[PDB]
RNA sequence: AGGAGGUGCAUGGCCGCCGUCAGCUCGUACCGUGAGGCGUCCACUUAAGUGUGGUAACGAGCGAGACCCGCGCCCCCAGUUGCCAGUCCCUCCCGCUCGGGAGGAGGCACUCUGGGGGGACUGCCGGCGAUAAGCCGGAGGAAGGGGCGGGCGACGGUAGGUCAGUAUGCCCCGAAACCCCCGGGCUACACGCGCGCUACAAUGGGCGGGACAAUGGGACCCGACCUCGAAAGGGGAAGGGAAUCCCCUAAACCCGCCCUCAGUUCGGAUCGCGGGCUGCAACUCGCCCGCGUGAAGCUGGAAUCCCUAGUACCCGCGUGUCAUCAUCGCGC
């Protein structure tokens, strides 16, 4: 199944709260921003974080 | 008359250094060790799991 | 023009230049390959392409590895890419992908490793 | 061969003991009951809009009891 | 090699196998029209990812499927009338070139003996050998009962085509009469609804029993 | 044969390791390293205390300096003995120490818990101690005392953790001890830090 | 023209890359042409063995691997360039073998 | 044209029937009573079986260049029935091909390069490509596509 | 001392299955006098105690997952792996003079080689799902919805087994239950059952032809090449301590001829002879070279095992201990 892992759900919300403006719907921009704003060495989990923060950014402007 | 006869072939010619087992002694490039001994020492030889 | 082709374990290197139309596998005419199924497999890309492309270019392809059928399919992929790069027109690409997919996508499938408990008969094989 | 083809529309759900029988709704495309919708079963894979051949239109399957 | 080269060159104008361009073929049964693949292709083999596709079987050419269920025809729990139908001498499995050759020969036999499109003969046989009712044991509270069930077009195709293959194997197995001759004879019998064929016979058997399970 | 050479060198190495384990058990022999050079073969022995290794006036190590040249055939063995930076970070050395403590008629619970505390305040992230055998009677038992974070699977378990197995001898028989020590410097893959 | 062929082998990849990097710095510092390090095929020694010590249980087998990577560096003759390679600190795992070819 | 432009079987047949003429090629006295290889289980059916071998062997020299006894053994080898054990692959005989190569050498179509094997002389190449041109022309007016 | 003498309810360690199943629990809070319970429960969803949404609990730890190996495309770097990639030049074989083929120099394309980076992320759309989690379909694309083959198997239990590989309590023997040596046994056979190899011929056998692999190994070793013997084998020998010399042939495949279906132009068990290899010696106790002979079996009931994508099935190959014992195991 494709249930997103909890720790990424945690860090994604945190990075959402502290820079609400530094992440936009563009996937790749968010990918780079989380690349540099964290110390992740596994590119895959970086992509996971990017994919989820995309969805959170989408969630924002409708509510 | 107590010395064991020389043997260049066969199982009796071969004996593990560690435990002395006459049987399974793998010889990939000349380990000279019993097979069961190999399990507890393979990482010490550098072998990994993949 | 240079092209390559991957399939199973038969890998083909192909070079296409201007010529009368001769097409050679390992420097041998494509019409005299002993298996006929391999002949059609090698031949598939230039039937539907047309006769003018057939007689307007000389193509030399060398295939190493795998089986004869795999060699045929790798030569098919190589010659397909050869016509692709030599002609460089969209319509041939469209009809290439319409007839099938392999010659523009390859077959990246391989043979999975064998696993113990009667590994010899196959990976997923076991005893009774 | 007195058969009657009919067109699948909606799939009620996997039925039978093992779920290998699939319950669908079919519209009779030809015959004495033209246009009539019947709940009919399908062994083997089926989709929407398949033409299934009937020997008897009168036979029907009971509603799937959950 | 002269027949080999001439058969290489003849389908240069896009023909299934060597001959028998598929435009002239007509499917009479409405059920199997959107499933029988009539795309014109020179060679009936794609090595495709059809198994991993739920509905990718409709794309496979009927002749490729024919070679497919020919190569698998050997050995089974089917002790039909107490026989073990195994290929011990260079079995058909994985030797798709030999199977390719045998379908080529049987197609030539069909062409000559019937004087018409062998693909169309096969189409008629497929229509004529597909059953239209099976039986399923459905229970309520552990009281099982046999209920007639309608067959999907694709399952009908599968069972009928397996049946003709098994008829061919029953004919050739343990006889002087070759496999190509067996397949040609079986397909011509099934084409004209001949009960002598295994395919039409077992279509009738599948229709029956389910006939009485109402 | 480069293979036959590397395997030969590492076989010499682990045989020396086992020989020193059965020689230097009282010394808390923790680690080994070997450097070849035209001058000779330098052996680098990290022990819980080199004071016992040096012996009396070097009469101990000199014996070893003979031994490393005769049974293993090392040309010019030069012995160097050093201290482990934190023996509480070596599960092997801690295991040997606790086995020796148990052998001294010390109660298994009290010794194990004191050792656990002593390794913990030394900064080890996570400590597990498993004790098996005749611990309170003829029928054997296995009891595990854990504390902290001890990821027990994955590559990190095979990489960052320090592991130690020991056997302790007593009148009733043999007791098996296993010790797992997480050094603090390691970090988890799922731990993501933020700036 | 005279050349020196050097083969550097190690189980550790990082030790091998460090040795190659310092060789490269030496060769470019002495201003002597060097053929780029060609990574030759890595040897995979494989040993499988049954897990169970005795004969009991399911047929279980364990796989043990040794990946040893070797690289080839060819340099042109310069005695100054060859003087600095014997001073290269070589790790205990890396084996460097040097031959001279005309 | 070259041998590459024709089937191998026909070219072997043509070279065998043509080398039937030359007095150099002559089966030895032990040949008819000795099969081709150890792996073979039945004697060769026909009596031209010697000539075909030469027509094969020389053809191999047209392609593999320097080839000695052992590699020609390797190519000719085949599967053998071992009884209740599985069938296994084995090699063919050696003295037969050694005598064939010696007869070719005395004929001047092949020479010996020591340490590498035996190579094909210019005369053998000219004969083989003349045969190939003739056969290519034959299958050309049989199959016009070969004029391409 | 030694025990291969026993003692696996005397043990350590180890392996198996429950079971890579989803579980095991702890800190404090809450209910119950207590046994103990909660967290770990319920609707949905996941391959999971993975989560979603409500819960007297909130967090934590072990577990799955993440983690690591390899396939899937490209890029870079590196090119002595490999090639008339473009190729003036030299050597050669033909040819319709149209052309086709091969090597030395030279080039490094491309395969390969082996280090790093990108790329695949429900990344977007439609439908579902309470708008949540998440699910299905679609688009693009070498590969999207645990991408794919694997490794990492928990708290505990089974006195499972293993002290006969190792340490090892208890007891037993101390010129035997200790040490050495010769021969036999480890193969003994009217028998029941398990697992594997051959076979039950025409789909096929004989003759010859063609294009096809990785696994790994190679110094008393791998061995081209040359010579004798039909062959097993005898004698010499290049190169090689491993992208460079050998194992290296590919098999299946089809192609032209012979045979024309039967216990046999299948099948070889099995019985004897001459020769050959390892070993001190191979009848007990090896295989191979040739001959003669060369069995049943003709598809096999009751009962019953496994598999789902390159996967079944079929084919063929290196290697494990190693002269051979394997008709085995792993890997290709």
């Amino acid at each position: 199944g494709k249930i997103r892992q909890g720790f990424i759900k945690r860090v994604a919300r945190e990075l959402v709260n502290k820079y609400p403006n530094e992440f936009t719907t563009d996937f790749e921009h968010n990918k780079k921003k989380v690349q540099e704003l964290t110390n992740v060495t596994s590119k895959k989990i970086r992509n996971r974080i990017a994919g989820y923060v995309t969805k959170l950014v989408r969630m924002k402007m409708e509510g | 008359y107590n010395k064991r006869k020389p043997r260049k072939f066969g199982k009796g010619a071969r004996r593990c250094i560690r435990c002395g087992q006459y049987g399974p002694i793998i010889r990939i490039q000349g380990l000279m060790l019993c097979r069961h001994c190999f399990r507890e020492v393979a990482p010490k030889l550098g072998f990994r799991k993949y | 023009i240079q092209t390559t082709g991957k399939r199973k374990t038969a890998i083909a290197r192909a070079v296409i230049r201007e010529g009368k139309g001769r097409v050679r596998i390992n420097g041998k005419p494509v019409e005299i390959i002993e298996p006929e199924i391999a002949r059609f497999t090698i031949l598939e890309p230039l039937i539907l392409a047309g006769e003018e492309i057939w007689n307007s270019v000389d193509i030399d392809v060398k295939v190493e590895g795998g089986g004869f059928m795999g060699q045929a399919e790798a030569a098919r992929m190589a010659i397909a890419r050869a016509l692709v790069e030599w002609t460089g027109d969209m319509s041939l690409k469209e009809k290439f992908m319409k007839y099938d997919r392999t010659m523009l996508v390859g077959d990246p499938r391989r043979t999975e490793p064998h696993k113990p408990n009667r590994s010899t008969k196959g990976p997923r094989a076991k005893r009774q | 061969d007195e058969g009657y083809p009919a067109e699948v529309i909606e799939i009620i759900g996997r039925t039978g003991t093992t779920g290998d029988v699939t319950q669908v709704k079919v519209r009779i495309l030809e015959g004495r009951d033209k246009g009539r919708v019947i709940r009919r079963n399908v062994r083997g894979p089926v989709r929407i809009g398949d033409i299934l051949i009937l020997r008897e239109t009168e036979r029907e399957a009971r509603e799937i009891k959950s | 090699a002269k027949p080999l080269n001439e058969r290489f060159f003849i389908p240069h104008e896009i023909k299934v196998m060597g001959r028998w361009s598929t435009e002239d073929v007509e499917v009479r049964d409405p059920s199997l029209k959107p499933y029988i693949n009539l795309e014109p292709r020179l060679l009936p083999h794609t090595h495709g990812r059809h198994a991993k596709k739920h509905f990718g079987k409709a794309n496979v050419h009927i002749v490729e499927r024919l070679i497919n269920k020919i190569m698998r025809s050997g050995g089974s729990h089917y002790k039909v009338a107490g026989h073990f139908m195994r290929r011990e001498h260079r079995s058909l499995n994985s030797k798709k070139v030999k199977a390719y050759e045998v379908v080529k020969e049987a197609f030539k036999i069909i062409e000559q003996r019937t004087g018409k499109n062998p693909i169309q003969v096969l189409v008629w046989a497929i229509e004529n050998a597909a059953p239209r009712e099976d039986t399923t044991s459905v229970m309520f509270g552990g009281i099982r009962y046999h209920v007639a069930v309608d067959i999907s077009p694709m399952r009908r195709l599968d069972v009928a085509l397996r049946n003709i293959a098994l008829g061919a194997s029953a004919k050739c197995y343990r006889n002087k009469m070759s496999f190509a001759e067996a397949l040609a004879e079986e397909i011509i019998l099934a084409a004209n609804k001949d009960p002598k064929s295994y395919a039409y016979s077992k279509k009738l058997e599948i229709e029956r029993i389910a006939e009485s399970s109402r | 044969a480069i293979e036959r050479y590397f395997i030969r060198e590492a076989v010499r190495e682990m045989l020396i390791d086992e020989f020193l384990e059965k020689e230097l058990r009282r010394a808390g022999y923790g680690g080994l390293d070997i450097k070849k050079t035209p001058l000779g073969t330098k052996v680098i022995i990290f022990a819980a205390n080199p004071g016992y290794v040096i012996g009396r006036g070097g009469r101990r190590i000199r014996e070893l300096t003979r031994i490393l040249e005769k049974q293993f055939g090392l040309e010019n063995p030069q012995i160097e003995v050093e201290e482990i930076k934190n023996p509480y970070l070596n599960a092997k050395v801690q295991a040997v120490r606790l086995a020796q403590a148990l052998e001294r008629g010390i109660h298994f619970r009290r010794a194990a818990y004191a050792a656990l505390r002593a390794i913990m305040n030394n900064g080890a992230r996570g400590v597990e101690i498993r004790l098996s055998g005749k611990l309170t009677g003829e029928r054997a038992k296995s009891i595990r005392f854990y504390q902290g974070y001890l990821a027990k699977v994955g590559n990190p378990a095979e990489t960052l953790v320090s592991k130690g197995y020991a056997q302790a001898l007593l009148k009733l028989g043999v007791i098996g001890v296993k010790v797992a020590i997480m050094p603090p410097g390691a970090r988890l893959p799922d731990e993501i830090e933020i700036i | 023209m005279q050349k020196a062929r050097i083969k550097i082998a190690s189980t550790n990849v990082r030790s091998l890359d460090e040795v190659a990097n310092q060789i490269k710095q030496i060769a470019e510092r002495t201003g002597v042409r060097m053929s780029g390090p060609i990574p030759l095929p890595t040897k995979r020694i494989r040993i499988t063995t049954r897990k169970s010590p005795d004969g009991e249980g399911s047929a279980t087998f364990d796989r043990w691997e040794l990946r040893v990577h070797k690289r080839l560096i060819d340099i042109e003759a310069d005695e100054r360039a060859m003087r600095q390679i014997m001073r290269i600190r070589v790790p205990e795992d890396v084996t460097i073998e040097i031959e001279l070819i005309s | 044209a070259t041998v590459y432009d024709v089937p191998g079987d026909l070219l072997v047949e043509r070279v065998a029937q043509r080398l039937k003429e030359i007095p150099e090629i002559k089966p030895p006295e032990w040949a008819p009573f000795v099969k081709t290889g150890r792996h073979k289980e039945r004697l060769p059916e026909q009596e031209d079986w010697w000539y075909y071998r030469v027509a094969s062997i020389l053809r191999r020299v047209y392609l593999d260049g320097p080839v000695g006894i052992e590699r020609l053994r390797t190519y000719y080898g085949g599967r053998k029935n071992r009884g209740h054990a599985p069938e296994k692959f084995y090699k063919a005989g050696g003295s037969i091909i050694r005598k064939a190569l010696q007869q070719l050498e005395a004929a001047g179509f092949v020479e010996k390069v020591p340490g590498k094997g035996r190579v094909i002389t210019p005369k053998g190449r000219s004969f083989l490509d003349k045969i190939a041109t003739e056969l290519k022309k034959e299958l050309e007016e049989i199959i016009p596509e070969l004029k391409k």
